[PDB]
């Protein structure tokens, strides 16, 4: 895995019969990378300066045995804008006996982590809670969310954590509302959300 | 843990389980320029044409003012220092010290 | 389809602007701290100084500008904060409901700090009534903060101030006495820089300290005066007017700083010090970084810091409107700040940029010296060569941690226990230190 | 056309690049993270890094042509 | 000449009657050549034109700004005129129309910062002391308005200069006149500038007249109208010759006594306001009985704001000062002043709000049983206000007989259409809920009596009145006699008499909301066939609510009615789309999507008759489409899209606009068979097929924002790209639109990517093509733009290369 | 003739004429709006006190942008009154 300074990660074969070192993939999208670790043979999570967390999956067309930079690419499954820089990245488990997490400290002293999911069922309740959380709870400042995280790059497959875990704060007939609006008690939502935290993270509740 | 400059990055050591810290700076002096530089700078106030009835040197070389609080002397453009330290992370203390040429700095 | 969901651990603890004031409504006093995009406001302890955290909020954005007020006869204070994008905001607490009540928007620009939408520069008149946003480009506004009787803040129309091909170092308005309000600007023209072949207007051009007039009753601003500078031109006071000690600015430049009234007032100079026995290279010369105004009902002096950690009680002297003496005197040595703040009871928050964060409680009023004091009245071509000493007034009454900036994180275990731990080296300079970081209960 | 950094068919590539530059700086200056990044690269203070910024505000690339 | 200046003054009418380039291009003639040409034709023309009565609204607009603009230059020409200009503008500053006030306060303004202060003084001088009341009126207004020009301490010393000498009862009266103006015009601001306000009128309170009694006091008051609401030290001097005044003087001045007293304790002390208001309320009661509206008007304000400090003890209020309000304060000679009328209802309300409900309307329950008719709204207004702010949780036993034998009993006569009845007796009902449980059978047995005849006129306010208390008669566990109005409602179905027609079929609605679906006593089989030869009628509150209750049935009960009824209500219900009610269309739409959640996409066809406007089924293509999932009318219009004909292909394209344009986010699996679709249909053939897919593209591009789709949409854009150079207008229109959709769903660098070909081609023609594209690009979003440029390496002359982006740490 | 007028936005609130009600601004759209319309303040005055923006009535009800040009970002140009010339 090549780090180059402009473009993108570039992935290199040795061959070991010829001495020889050959490029065979490539990006068209320019990011200025800083740090990597990578998790299979076919996926690196890289980084940038301004902050856009990107991953991006070899695809199994890619013709292992070869001889812009080439017609063929890598193309991307995720582009999320944090707003801080991040500098060490490192996929470990955090408590033991527990699960993997791809932890991001940043350079303002922050530390985040990311989740694989379980289902698309679990996945679409929380993007519906996303669809109505956003305009039926604006944020503070009055960012345009979707256009925060959207800033440079399209997102592609992210959800937000902090935007909705917020039903911890909102006001209680808004809580009736959101939690009516999704057929679904407050107790569930929150023992919901209790739930992704005692699974992963630093999460302190005795069942 | 205390340390001396900025560190850039460090590895674990497997076998004895210890660590190898490598420290690196722009706009600084190390600890040799540090002191032949005050040493002449007292030469250069014996330089200055007066009685050298009494010095100020006996109290100007008691004290280094420790950089922990007291700033640090930064000057140059093109300056640099290194300084490479391996450490226990059980116990306190340190285990080996190099330090470098001045205008060569580690990566 | 492998989608991600973020999630948090530690907040970052990195201090960019903090204002103060009575957010409480009462005679308790706390301090809005601004992280990255994480508002929080604080409380120090009156009586062990343990500063316990009360409120933290995410604001999902960017937080350029930071500004507190007071209307006429209010008691509790405000936050203006400007945005990444084209609209301002007003806050305001709530000491029961827990949160920050939004009180009124405007739409002037688009989205994105692009030239020459405003947000960048906030400008607030010290009687709470006129406010001023500014870019670094033709578009400044004013609104005007008229309170009704209905206990709310109806906001005006916006103000053009339109001027092709200037620039804006720095905009902090005028302690004027209950006036048509003035705001202070260190302009920059380069629309001479724009034609010349050989390219000397690089060279031979120069701030004008212009000063900026609301009209209220014609509902138009007008423009006051201008007058060039001398060198270039970082951060200014407003020197506190009114009824007590004259109204001016005081621009900390390179080297030297200056009081400049409008007026028929004549403009002291007096050099920044430097230290016995340098070690450093003589080109570089020394700016200030922040400033801190001690307002007291009897008189007031300034407390601002120089590169090296180094505070100056500059200790102003006048006339009724002339000024007279500049008198400069040191404070004594603590550690770099990026904004610092004094609190009644003599508190003092020292906020740095990097590492840890400090507390002092001033314990020695006064002018209480044997090191002698310096001036602008001597007559010298030499600088003033003070001394570096200890700390001898100021005592740390806690040590506020941080752990910015995170350079290099290795999550491993190096013990014999089960967790990971982890290793984080992090620091800044001779400060910089390697930290254990472990997840369990406050032992 | 009255809004600044509109193009037309006789602008050159040193008024498009010295603007390019120009936006570039007020973006360096309008996050807040960069120029703890720039102050971290080199050794600096934060108030330094920007008057450097806003004093290469009107230098870089020089005279134009002719 | 100047007379040749005024035919170069003919450019005013150039400019009151002019295009924006002769009123700005002309603006900028007379206003760039100003104090070049003078100051005498400039008021000889201006003048008259200014005088003419027939000028309009914005006609004044430009002669009073046109002064402004040619009144930025000019200070010391006008200082002979001063004294001709403040003559001529003696009126327009009293008048009637608010925007000819405000034009004269802003003319005088701005000549006010225009001439000299002290010209203004000796100017206005000879108006201090003549004889007439009119033009110390309008004179003292100018120094008003001048003021609010020029500031308070520029004119403080002349003001105390005036309010002490002793020359003339006019000055002394025309100075505090000044002061109080001033306290109206300015308002706000007023507040460090007012204890030396305080001390220039304060000495106006104890001289010999009444009028400078009366002026000086009332004009204390409307300064502490502005000083409301704070609790502020700076009125201490102005405590005691008012509180000699109230037992010392009778009359006008005592009502500008305790005008002030009122506007003087909104924000004094709690002990202040309890010790001062024990010492006020003697001599108020003592004053209570005077006969005069205006004495009404001031003691009724009095006890409004003497109880509005929270600091006042209800055991005083109720015990104290109620007993001789409500014995004094009440005729059924009350009718006709509004002002009385509603300043004694709010005044009454503010009372209870602090003291209570049960013993402020049990101080009248008796008093309904009156032959008064608007007594009896005043009372009415009085017990719904109190109920409705403080609800019936006070409200109690041995009370609420006689209330509701109260409201039934005058609710029994009643002829004449009064609001506060029904919104009245609404609103009790709405805080009595289930606590009724004992009547409710005389309270609708009362209302099918009122129901039974009377020219429909208590039958809407009665049918009104069920649609407000149908909520109880859910909760109410009764549920015999709704059924058997229900039945004689059903029966109501007939009347030429739309109005009341809307209020019997909102009844229903209310009715059929609550109503328990099982055991409905009417069958609804036959309700429906009688209830479709409605919706043909005109007016729209029958139209939307009729369509509402097929909407409220089709929300509940379908499991009951054949499907053929309910398609002859989606094919009567589809072109009543058309109307000029966005109501109507709300209704419209939402209901629609229930009956077409009844029926569905199944039976449902598109080729509807070479016919008109038929928007109205492309939005029943678009309702049904979204109400079921379209994964059946997508490739029927695909059906309908693989038929090689004209005058087809663009009205499936123009279907696919509104299709998309109203889904956005749920069409994001259904975008691919759409592709090959768009790409016979993006394909070059017409400008409709070009246009209107154009704006398709931008439809998904927008409805498809941050939603994990780009390669679809980049195979969309190599197809799109080539199309840009076209000649005609709105289809290039189409495709800069297109672009920027394109621009926010692809992202800035893809779109940067395919633009800097030919930037620098040599030929203009293709030149005025990629800077426009390149423009429309740069305004939106250049922020993002500035990781995306590409770097280009550095000349001899000039640095290139931004190290910023290359420092390695 | 009709062209947009593009000046600074006050707290001036629009009105439109119940004929053209359910209509957008700019792009005459009329899906999804959920967002506010303010307009400038010079040509708010006089005869126009409620006025539709569009074509020139008697105004009963607001104007609301769609939310296309919302994520579009087009509001936060000038004023958007049609004026004629
Ligand atoms: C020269 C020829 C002439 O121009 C001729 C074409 C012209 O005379 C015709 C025009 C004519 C009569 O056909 C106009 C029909 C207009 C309609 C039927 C519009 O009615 C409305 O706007 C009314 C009101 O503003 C909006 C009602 C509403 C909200 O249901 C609307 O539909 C929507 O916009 N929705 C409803 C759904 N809602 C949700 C949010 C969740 C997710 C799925 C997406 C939608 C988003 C907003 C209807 C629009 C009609 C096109
Ligand atoms: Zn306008
Ligand atoms: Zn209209
Ligand atoms: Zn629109």
């Amino acid at each position: 895995i090549v780090s180059d300074v402009q473009e993108s990660f570039i992935w290199v074969r040795y061959k070991r019969n010829e001495n020889q070192l050959i490029i065979f993939a490539d990006d068209t999208y320019p990011r200025w990378v800083t740090t990597a670790s990578l998790l299979d043979y076919d996926t690196v999570a890289g980084a940038d300066k301004f902050g856009n967390i990107c991953v991006v999956r070899l695809p199994p067309n890619t013709n292992d045995e070869v001889d812009n930079g080439a017609s063929q690419k890598a193309e991307v499954i995720m582009n999320y804008h944090v707003g801080e820089t991040v500098l060490s990245l490192q996929k470990t488990t955090l408590i033991p006996g527990g699960s993997e997490s791809l932890v991001y400290t940043t350079l303002s002293g922050g530390i985040g982590i990311l989740v694989p999911f379980t289902s698309h069922e679990d996945h679409d309740f929380f993007q519906h809670v996303e669809m109505h959380l956003r305009s039926e709870h604006p944020p503070l400042c009055g960012r345009d969310h979707l256009s925060f995280r959207s800033y440079y790059f399209p997102v592609k497959n992210v959800i937000d954590g902090d935007l909705c875990e917020q039903f911890n704060s909102m006001e209680p007939n808004k809580q009736k509302n959101v939690s009516e609006e999704l057929d679904r008690t407050p107790p569930e939502v929150s023992k919901k959300l209790e739930d992704i935290r005692t699974r992963y993270a630093f999460d302190y509740k005795d069942d | 843990f205390p340390l001396q400059y900025t560190p850039r990055k460090f590895v674990i050591h497997p076998e004895s389980n210890n660590l190898i810290i490598i420290e690196t700076d722009h706009n600084a002096y190390t600890e040799a320029t540090k002191a032949q530089r005050k040493q002449q700078m007292a030469e250069e106030m014996v330089e200055a044409a007066g009685e050298l009835a009494a010095e100020m040197a006996a109290a100007f070389l008691n004290e280094n003012l420790p950089e922990s609080i007291f700033g640090a002397p930064k000057a140059g453009n093109g300056q640099w220092a290194s300084v490479i330290r391996v450490m226990n992370p059980i116990q306190g203390n340190t285990l080996d010290l190099v330090q470098l040429e001045q205008n060569e700095a580690a990566f | 389809d492998m989608f991600l969901y973020n999630l948090t651990l530690q907040r970052a603890t990195g201090i960019s602007f903090a204002i103060h004031g009575n957010f409480s409504g009462t005679k308790q006093q706390e301090i809005v701290v601004s992280r990255g995009k994480i508002l929080e406001l604080l409380r120090p302890d009156p009586n062990t100084g343990k500063v316990h955290t009360l409120l933290t909020v995410e604001v999902f954005g960017v937080i350029r500008s930071l500004m507190a007020f007071r209307l006429t006869g209010g008691t509790k204070d405000y936050i203006v904060v400007g945005s990444d994008s084209g609209r301002i905001v007003i806050l305001e607490y709530q000491p029961s409901k827990n949160m920050f009540e939004k009180i009124h928007q405007e739409t002037f620009g688009k989205s994105g700090c692009r030239r020459i939408v405003p947000g960048q520069f906030l400008a607030v008149d010290p009687k709470g009534r006129a406010v001023m946003i500014s870019a670094i480009e033709k578009q400044k506004l004013v609104y005007i903060l008229n309170r009704d009787a209905a206990a709310r803040l109806t906001i005006s129309s916006p103000l053009e101030a339109h001027k092709a091909n200037t620039l804006v170092y720095h905009v902090v308005g005028v302690d004027v006495g209950f006036e048509n309000p003035m705001f202070a600007c260190l302009e920059m023209d380069y629309e001479e820089a724009d034609n010349d072949p050989t390219g000397e207007a690089a060279a031979n051009t120069q701030q004008t300290l212009t000063f900026y007039e609301l009209d209220l009753g014609l509902n138009h601003v007008v423009r006051k005066y201008s007058e060039p500078l001398e060198e270039h031109g970082n951060f200014l006071i407003t020197v506190p007017g009114g009824s007590d000690g004259p109204s001016g600015v005081l621009i900390c430049s390179e080297n030297y700083i200056t009081y400049k009234n409008f007026g028929d007032q004549p403009d002291i100079r007096c050099p920044i010090p430097r230290r016995r026995n340098d070690l450093d290279d003589p080109e570089r010369g020394m700016i200030f970084v922040c400033s801190a105004t001690h307002k007291t009902k009897s008189m007031f002096f300034f407390l601002a810091q120089t590169e090296q950690g180094d505070i100056f009680k500059i200790t102003l002297e006048t006339d009724e409107d002339m000024v007279t003496e500049i008198r400069l005197k040191y404070f004594d040595t603590v550690p770099v700040a990026a904004a610092m703040c004094v609190l009644k009871t003599g508190f003092l928050f020292v906020a740095s940029e990097f590492g840890n964060h400090y507390l002092y409680q001033i314990a020695h009023l006064g002018d209480d010296d044997e090191e002698p004091e310096f001036s602008s009245a001597m007559p010298l071509e030499d600088t003033f060569f003070f001394q570096p000493r200890p700390l001898k007034n100021l005592v740390l009454v806690d040590e506020l941690d941080s752990l910015s900036p995170i350079l290099f994180c290795q999550i491993a275990d190096l013990a014999n226990e089960d967790t990971p731990q982890l290793y984080v080296a992090c620091g800044r300079g001779p400060r910089s230190s390697l930290r254990v970081l472990r997840h369990g209960l406050e032992v | 056309s009255k809004y600044i950094g509109t193009g037309h068919a006789d602008t050159t590539k040193w008024e498009w690049l010295v603007n390019q530059h120009r936006d570039s700086y007020c973006s360096y200056m309008g996050h807040f993270d960069l120029l703890n990044y720039f102050a971290i690269a080199e050794n600096e203070s934060k108030a330094r890094v920007r008057f450097n910024l806003m004093e290469k505000m009107l230098q870089p690339c020089g005279p134009p042509a002719d | 000449e100047e007379q040749k200046e005024r035919k170069i003054m003919k450019l005013l009418l150039k400019i009151k009657n002019g295009t924006p380039p002769m009123r700005k291009a002309a603006l900028r003639q007379i206003t760039d050549k100003a104090r070049e040409f003078g100051a005498g034709p400039l008021f000889n023309q201006i003048l008259p034109l200014l005088m003419s009565p027939t000028l309009e609204d914005q006609e004044r607009h430009l002669l009073v700004k046109v002064i402004d603009r040619i009144l930025y230059k000019l200070d010391d020409l006008v200082r002979p005129y001063v004294h001709k200009i403040l003559v001529v503008i003696e009126p327009l500053l009293i008048d009637e129309d608010y925007y000819a006030r405000v034009e004269g306060r802003e003319i005088i303004s701005n000549l006010a910062k225009a001439a000299g202060l002290a010209t203004m003084i000796s100017t206005m001088r000879p108006d201090i002391d003549n004889m007439d009341e009119y033009v110390r009126n309008t004179t003292a207004r100018a120094f008003a308005v001048v003021a609010s020009a020029l500031g308070i301490p520029s004119l403080l010393p002349f003001l105390k200069a005036v309010c002490k000498s002793k020359k003339s009862w006019q000055a002394r009266h025309t100075g505090i006149k000044i002061v109080q103006q001033i306290a109206i015009l300015m308002g706000c601001a007023i507040l460090p500038h007012l204890r030396s306000l305080v001390e220039i009128i304060e000495h106006g309170l104890v001289d010999e007249q009444q009028k400078v009694r009366t002026i000086s006091a009332l004009a204390i008051a409307a300064l502490a109208e502005a000083a409301t609401p704070y609790g502020i030290e700076s009125f201490d001097s102005v405590l005691k010759p008012l509180w000699k005044g109230i037992r010392q003087h009778r009359g006008k001045g005592l009502a500008a006594f305790l005008k002030a007293i009122g506007y003087l304790i909104p924000l004094m002390d709690a002990e202040y306001a309890n010790y001062y208001t024990r010492e006020v309320m003697l001599i108020l009661i003592r004053e209570f009985q005077s006969p005069d509206e205006e004495m009404k008007k001031i003691v009724l304000k009095v006890v409004k704001q003497c109880c509005g400090t929270d600091g006042v003890e209800a055991n005083y209020i109720k015990t104290e000062i109620l007993p001789p309000f409500f014995k004094h304060f009440w005729q059924h000679r009350m009718a006709l002043d509004r002002r009385n009328y509603r300043q004694l209802v709010d005044t009454t309300v503010e009372l209870a709000n602090k003291v209570g409900a049960a013993e402020i309307i049990s101080r009248i329950v008796d008093d309904l049983k009156d032959e008064a008719e608007q007594y009896r709204k005043m009372v009415m207004e009085t017990i719904e206000k109190i109920m409705g702010n403080l609800g019936a949780a006070d409200i109690d036993h041995k009370l609420e007989e006689q209330l509701i034998d109260g409201i039934l009993y005058a609710f029994q006569e009643q002829t004449t259409e009064d609001s506060v009845m029904l919104n009245g007796f609404g609103t009790v009902v709405n805080a009595l809920g289930k606590r009724v449980k004992p009547y409710l059978p005389q309270i609708c047995g009362t209302v099918l009596w009122r129901l039974n005849n009377k020219s429909a006129k208590v039958r809407q306010q009665a049918a009104d009145l069920i649609s407000r208390t149908a909520v109880v008669m859910k909760t109410c566990q009764e549920e015999k006699l709704m059924g058997h109005l229900g039945v004689v409602l059903y029966e109501y179905l007939g009347e030429e008499y739309p109005e009341v027609l809307g209020s019997i079929l909102g009844a229903l609605k209310a009715i059929v909301n609550v109503i328990g679906m099982h055991k409905m006593t009417p069958p609804i089989k036959d309700l429906l066939p009688r209830l479709t030869p409605i919706l043909k009628n005109r007016h729209e509150k029958v139209q939307e609510n009729c369509i509402d209750l097929v909407g409220r049935i089709a929300d509940r009960g379908a499991e009951y009615v054949s499907a053929r009824e309910w398609m002859r209500i989606c094919f009567e219900l589809l072109e009543l789309l058309k109307a000029h009610k966005k109501a109507i269309r709300r209704a419209t739409v939402n209901t629609f999507g229930y009956i077409a959640k009844a029926i569905g996409p199944h039976d449902v066809l598109a080729t509807l008759l070479e016919r008109q406007n038929r928007v109205c089924t492309t939005v029943a293509i678009a309702i049904v489409a979204e109400t079921c999932s379209p994964f059946t009318v997508l490739p029927a219009l695909m059906n309908e899209y693989r038929v090689p004909e004209l005058n087809v292909q663009n009205g499936v394209l123009k279907s696919l606009s509104f299709l998309f344009e109203y889904i956005g986010e749920m069409g994001k699996d259904y975008i691919y068979a759409v592709t090959p679709l768009l790409e016979d249909a993006l394909m070059d053939r017409d400008l409709v097929h070009r246009q209107t897919a154009s704006a398709v593209v931008q439809h998904m591009s927008l409805g498809v924002y941050g939603f994990g789709c780009e390669d679809s949409l980049n195979h969309l854009l190599n197809y799109v790209w080539p199309n840009v150079f076209e000649t005609s207008p709105h289809v290039i229109q189409a495709v800069m639109g297109a672009l920027e959709g394109l621009r926010v769903a692809i992202g800035p660098c893809r779109m940067l990517q395919y633009c800097l070909q030919g930037l620098f081609h040599p030929a203009r023609k293709v030149r005025d093509v990629y800077w426009k594209i390149y423009n429309s690009i740069y305004i939106g979003s250049q922020d993002a733009l500035i990781a995306h440029y590409p770097r280009i390496y550095n000349d001899d002359k000039n640095t290139y290369i931004r190290y910023e982006l290359d420092y390695i740490l | 003739d009709l062209i947009f007028c593009r000046k600074q936005a006050g707290v001036a609130i629009g009105r439109l004429c119940e004929k053209c009600d359910g209509k957008c601004v700019i792009c005459d759209s009329y899906v999804r709006p959920c967002t506010l319309v303010r307009i400038c303040d010079e040509c708010n005055y006089g005869s126009y006190q409620g006025r539709c923006v569009i074509c020139g009535g008697p105004g009963v009800s607001d104007a609301y942008y769609c939310k296309e040009c919302t994520i579009q970002e087009k509001d936060r140009d000038g004023c958007p009154k049609i004026v004629n010339l």
